[PDB]
């Protein structure tokens, strides 16, 4: 999230077994990082390896 | 003040500000982005207009 120059960074880890599909289940997310940039962000990417 | 400290009698021109923008901002943003704004109806390229 980026809200006021603030950029929140909220995750969970989990233990699966499943090949290729999106599992259905419950878990709340805990927030983790909290950064005070400021700037205007309009795309993402992602990178692998 | 700041008048005996830094103020030139040549005039210190190293403090400068936007004056002429398209929009207003939103709170706490900031902009370095120094392109020709066109402050009227005719648009203009290159270096002045």
């Amino acid at each position: 999230k980026n809200i006021d120059g603030y950029f929140k960074i909220y995750s969970k880890h989990t233990p699966i077994n499943l090949v290729r599909d999106l599992p259905q289940g419950f878990s709340a997310l805990e927030p983790l990082v909290d950064l005070p940039i400021g700037i205007n962000i309009t795309r993402f990417q992602t990178l692998l390896a | 003040n700041s008048n005996n400290l830094d103020s030139k009698v040549g005039g210190n021109y190293n403090y400068l500000y936007r004056l002429f923008r398209k929009s207003n901002l939103k709170p706490f943003e900031r902009d370095i982005s120094t392109e020709i704004y066109q402050a009227g109806s005719t648009p203009c390229n290159g270096v002045e207009g």
